[PDB]
């Protein structure tokens, strides 16, 4: 797998 | 005087209010403590899943983070957050988890980015012991491990670990909780 993705948070 | 009394009266319940409020947060701040972890690894016992990722819809908390946990007395101080309903590639289909890094009052001396190895990890409950997880070397040029400006730096992970279905109906949910374990290398960066 690897490739590291990330989330939505940021506000 | 049926007046001053009065103002002393009040002047105690706000601050009792208070050392309530405290003596509140130590409540807490030592459950923290009473399961943190020094060597790079996390067991987080998530209890309530029902309620709690009914939740994750209603859209009213949409995740929960860790216990902060580090590797080594004083090394980086790090944790980890769930989206029991999912995140953006997974929302309502799967469950997300994220190695997060946090700011360590002694983030001064640890070398940056964060380069260690993680590891994400759901744990199997049932007797066919067969957890699930995936790993990677964080890739540098991320904002996720550079050296932490606030609070903790930006989360990282995969939105799709695993399936909510695959999850809900296979032997991890039990007793209403279960357990996500997080494991940083820890080897290959020598200690004090």
């Amino acid at each position: 797998c690897s490739v590291p993705i990330q989330c939505t948070d940021k506000t | 005087n049926t007046g001053l009394l009065e103002s002393q009266l009040s002047r105690h319940d706000q601050m009792l209010s208070v050392h309530d409020i405290r003596l509140a947060d130590m409540d807490l701040r030592f459950q923290v403590l009473e399961t943190a972890s020094y060597n790079g690894v996390l067991i987080w016992k998530i209890r309530d899943y029902k309620r709690r990722k009914q939740e994750a819809v209603m859209g009213k908390t949409l995740s929960l983070y860790s216990q902060p946990f580090y590797t080594g007395y004083f090394g980086y101080k790090m944790c980890a957050r769930v989206y029991l309903n999912g995140d953006g590639m997974g929302k309502g289909t799967h469950l997300s988890l994220f190695f997060v890094i946090m700011r360590g009052e002694y983030d001064a001396l640890l070398p940056w980015p964060f380069k260690q190895k993680v590891t994400l990890m759901l744990m199997d409950q049932g007797s066919s012991r067969r957890h699930l997880g995936d790993a990677f070397k964080p890739d540098p040029n991320s904002s996720s491990f550079k050296k932490p400006t606030g609070e903790m730096n930006i989360a990282s992970g995969c939105p799709v670990f695993v399936a909510q279905t695959v999850l809900e109906n296979g032997t991890y949910i039990k007793d209403d909780t279960i357990f996500i374990k997080v494991i940083v290398d820890t080897s290959d960066l020598p200690d004090p």
